[PDB]
Parts: C-alpha cells; structure tokens; sequence
C-alpha cells in the first residue's frame, strides 16, 4: 500500500522540466501553518 | 532520508525570487535530491534583525523545499546556502512527518514520594 | 456455586485519564501562533509546565519547537509577538494590575 | 539588541498613575523571575552552589505544598463542636 | 432459603448507585449546629452542609433534602504517612428541599 | 474603549495621540540606574540627544550619587533642558536596578515631563560573560 501511495505521488513531484511552472506557481500560493489551541482542546484555525 | 529545508530569502521581486528558487532547487538536484514540493509562507516582518552578507534585513521570504536526498548531501547543500547572497538564512531538518506521533492515553500522576527521594 | 459472588473484571466505571490541551496534536516549530501561547508577553520566557498545564512531552515538545523557531527566524526570543496577543489565553498566569 | 524595541517589558502608564504602572512592571519583571536572575547573576554562583540551591528550592516548594494541603484539609472539621458537653 | 450476604450486597441501594461523584441523593437533616446542617444520606457517614440563605429557616432537623455527592468519605494520604488520614465525613452539595 | 497596557504596535492604525503625535514619535528618556550612579538622556524618536544629567554632573560625589535624592536631582535637571527643547511627554526606558531606578522618574515628572510609558531594558545574558566571583562578608 505504501508503494502504491508513494507511486502516485511521484507524479507531483517537481522536476527540472516542471521547476518553472512550479515555482511560479508558489510565488502566487500562500500556505499557512499557524493555528491556536483554546483550554477545551479546541484548534481555531487563522481567520484567512 | 526526507528532509524539510526552512529557507528565508532576501525581500526581491518576483523575477528575482523565482531565480533564487530555482537556482536553490537545481543546487539540490545537482546534490541527488529527489524534491517533493515547494511551499511559500509569504513574505514577512523578520522576528529580529538578521545581518547576512554584509547588509541588514528587516523583511524576508519564507519558503519550504520538501525532498529527499542521501544524508551526504546535507553537509553539502548547508555549504551551498551559506554563499549564496539571496539567502538570509537556511536550515535543514529532518521532515516533521516521518516522525509518528506515539499514541498518550493520558497524563499518569507521578507519586510524590518519587519526587523528594529523587 | 452461588450467583451472586463477585466477578473478577476491570474497572467498568474507570474513567480515562486526563490530556493535556495539546494531546494528539502535532506541534510544529513552524506554527508560532501556538508556540507564542505558551510564553510571556512581556518577555518573551517559556512558561512552565505548572503554567501551561501540559504533560512532560508536550512541555518539550513545545519547549524544543520554541528554540528551534527562535533561531530559526520564526519567533522572537525576547517578547511574544505582538500579532498573537487576542489568542485564547490557556495559560494559568494572571499579569496586569 | 536586533529584536523591537518599545515591545518587551513595556508597560503604558495610565491616567498619570506612574507608581501603579511601575508596580505592575516590577510585578511582571519579578513572575518572570527576571529580578531573581538578575540579582543571582551579580555574583558568579559556582554550578556546586546552584545545585544545591535549585534542589533547597525544589524540596521546600514541595514541602510547602504539601503541607498547604494537609492544612486545608484538616480545616474542614473547624467548624462549632456539635457534641459540646460530651 | 435464607438470602446470603452476597445477595444482598449485589441488590442493595449503595451499591446500585456506582460511583458517588455527582449522583442526586436524598438526604435528612438530623442535627444542627447554628448554621452547620448534618445530613445523613443511607451511606458510612454524614456530610455536614451549610443553611442556605434563601428559606434558611425552611432546614429544620427531619427535614429531607436534596444532595449532590462527591464523596462518601472524605480522605488523603499525605507524605511520610503510611494510612490515609478521614475527617469521617462525605463531601456533598446541598440543592435544596425535597417536597411531595 | 478600554485601557490596555500594551504599548501600540507600529505600523497598525492606532487612535492614540499625545500632543498630536503617535507613540512612535515621542521622545525617549533613557535612564540607566547603577548601584552607584545613575544617568538620565532624553534622546528624539530620531536619536538626537536633547538632555543628559547625572548624579555626577549635579555635584553629587561618591556614595552620596548612589541615593534616590541624588537620582531624583539629576531626573529635575535633564527635565529642565529638555523642556525647553519643546519636550512634553517622553517615554521611560530603565536599564538596572540601582536605587535611581523609581526616584530618577519622579524627578522627570517634578520638572514638568509626563512619562507615557515605562520599558525595563535591564541586560540579562542569556548565558554571556562570567561574572566576578562572590564577596565573602
Ligand atoms: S496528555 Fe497526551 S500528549 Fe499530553
């Protein structure tokens, strides 16, 4: 299963024909890994 | 093994930016890495001065590189970021995500007769 | 023999044990919003276990995700980011007047 | 030194109220141990010494925790004798 | 056919209940100390429960009440003690009155 | 709206004033409090010294500089020039836990100065040099 799972993720992997498109890709994306706990065990997710 | 590259690079534009990224992700190919994805953090206020060839930042781009690479590749790619001059500051890590998180049932109490004898 | 004797089994009213805010959560160095809860506004000082009210390993999970964000470029070292001062405050310290 | 600064360990003062705004900074510089470490850092205290003094420190919070307990709990019965005169 | 022991301890009220913590008991007032109610509840011991302030004078002694149990007896070991020290009292809140 | 006492943050759109200009603008009075002195400079948001006064330079010698009335001396005298420089209100930056520390305020408060603020910049190595070893009294 893990072979499988890893076989299909390959495909999204970057590569130097794909860096470019990528790359720019990114600059354009923002990606947030900020969130907060409250005292009920709660995550509250950032306001975005 | 899988490693996660924290890299912060000098405030550029766009054009600029892209040229860093990819000049930084070919330096890792070069190196056998085998990278997985490109994130962007975006663009913010450094928590403190960093000084980094020879200038002063106050500003910086976040991004991460997730990849694999042969764990002689390490020594060689922290090499590779100390002397390029768009690079405020890099580190590697071993990726977050390889590491399972143990199952806890909960907080056990400690005796507190352990506590004054050790 | 007899019906009504006792029966050997486990505790079937057991309740489970307590969890820490953080239990089950994985802590990044990289969410600085969650590691800027357990340190103080004014200075910045990684609060104790007595404080935060976590368990010894995420005391040191979150301890260790502190260093390594701070010198990292992630985190002040000095004072809590002024950005995640209106977070839920799960700490047990009382500062202001 | 690099960090911002107006941010750390900075108190408003409220209504021209400068003693109160100067307790509430002492208050805070003293929960976060800063007045403790600054004052135990006059002096080099050699790593035999502080050892010995974080395990005194250690052992008589204990102590007087658990002996905190121990009072509140045996205070429950402090209330008027029911059986007076037996 | 004389009922053993073990029968009755299996159908019996307090063992019925379970655990203590947070169960409604029924309780009567048979002593009063000023403002100190003592409420015996069918467990060991008593609990000891303050007048309220509203129909305070309604809490005479027989008079049945309603309880929330913590504990039916109220103990601790505390360090450097080889038993557990008791007050001989349970912890319970009291709500109020009982009525039909 | 309710007081907070953290100081506003620069760059954010706050809505307090003093004397029309923002936190960011108001001059700093920097006082360093040793055990045996202390030293008072009011300094511009743009680091342009306006004023400095000390036990020292207010005649005070020896352990009598190492007194809050001392302190409380040299906080009236940099008041004094610094006022007439046009400072109103300063904030207060203290470095040391001399016994200047509280009175070295006061004095800049009596010369005519409304402190707004007060920040504690007292250094604390974080690990640093090794200091002098303990005195045997
Ligand atoms: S109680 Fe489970 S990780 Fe903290």
């Amino acid at each position: 299963r893990e072979v499988l799972q890893l076989q299909e993720e390959v495909k999204n992997f970057i590569t130097r024909e794909n860096l470019e498109a990528r790359v720019e890709a990114a600059l354009d994306s923002r990606k947030n890994y900020n969130w907060a706990i409250t005292r009920e065990g709660l995550v509250v997710r950032p306001q975005r | 093994p899988r490693y996660e590259l924290a890299l912060i690079l000098k405030a550029m534009q766009r054009p600029e930016t892209a040229a860093t990224l990819k000049r930084t992700i070919e330096a890792l190919m070069d190196r056998g890495a085998i990278v997985r994805d490109l994130e962007n953090l975006g663009e913010r206020a450094l928590p403190y001065r960093i000084s980094a060839h020879s200038q002063q930042h106050n500003r910086g781009g976040y991004f991460l590189v997730d990849f694999y690479a042969p764990t002689a590749a390490v020594e060689s790619m922290v090499e590779h970021l100390s002397r390029d001059i768009d690079v405020i500051r890099g580190n590697i890590v071993k990726h977050p995500l390889t590491q399972e998180l143990k199952e806890c049932e909960g907080i056990v109490p400690v005796p507190l007769a352990e506590k004054l004898y050790s | 023999s007899n019906e009504d004797l006792p029966i050997s089994m486990e505790n079937p009213y057991k309740e489970p044990l307590k969890k820490c805010i953080l239990c089950g959560k994985h802590v990044d160095y990289k969410n600085v919003q969650l590691l800027s809860q357990f340190v103080s506004p004014f200075t910045g000082c990684i609060y104790g276990r007595h404080i935060t009210g976590l368990c010894g390993k995420k005391q040191k999970e979150i301890t260790k995700a502190i260093k390594r964000a701070q010198i990292m470029g992630f985190m002040p070292v000095t004072y809590k980011d002024p950005a995640y001062l209106k977070d839920p405050k799960v700490c047990n310290i009382r500062y202001r007047e | 030194a690099k960090h911002l600064k107006f941010i750390a360990r900075t108190v408003m003062v409220q209504e021209g109220n400068v003693e109160s705004a100067y307790r509430t900074l002492n208050r805070i510089l003293t929960m976060d141990g800063l007045i403790e470490d600054i004052k135990h850092r006059r002096y080099y205290e050699k790593p035999c010494r502080r050892r010995q003094r974080e395990s005194y420190e250690r052992c008589r919070r204990i102590y007087n925790m658990e002996m905190a307990r121990k009072i509140n709990f045996l205070m429950r019965k402090n209330r008027a004798d029911p059986w007076q005169g037996c | 056919n004389v009922e053993s022991f073990a029968s009755m301890l299996r159908h019996s009220p307090l063992t019925q209940m379970g655990p203590a913590k947070d169960k409604l008991v029924i309780g009567r007032i048979f002593h009063i100390v000023e403002n100190d109610l003592y409420i015996d509840f069918g467990g060991k011991f008593h609990c000891v429960c303050r007048r309220p302030e509203v129909d305070g004078e309604k809490y005479q002694k027989g008079t049945r009440v309603r309880l929330r149990l913590l504990d039916l007896e109220l103990t601790s070991r505390f360090l450097g003690a080889t038993t557990d020290t008791t007050v001989l009292e349970a912890n319970a809140v009291l709500l109020g009155i009982q009525e039909s | 709206t309710k007081f907070s006492i953290y100081p506003p943050i620069p760059g954010e759109e706050s809505s307090l004033r003093w004397a029309g200009k923002k936190f960011e603008e108001i001059p700093i009075a920097h006082i360093k409090a040793s055990h045996n002195n202390t030293q008072i400079q009011v300094v511009s948001a743009s680091n342009e010294p306006l004023a400095f006064a000390s036990c020292g330079t207010e005649g005070f010698r020896n352990a009598k500089k190492g007194t809050g009335i001392a302190a409380q001396t040299a906080g009236i005298a940099a008041a004094a020039r610094a006022k007439q420089k046009g400072v109103i209100h300063i904030r207060v930056v203290v470095k040391g836990l001399g016994p200047g520390r509280l009175s070295a305020m006061h004095g800049l408060i009596m010369g005519g100065l409304e402190v707004i603020s007060i920040t504690d910049n007292t250094p604390i190595p974080h690990x640093g040099c090794r200091p002098r070893k303990a005195r045997k009294l």
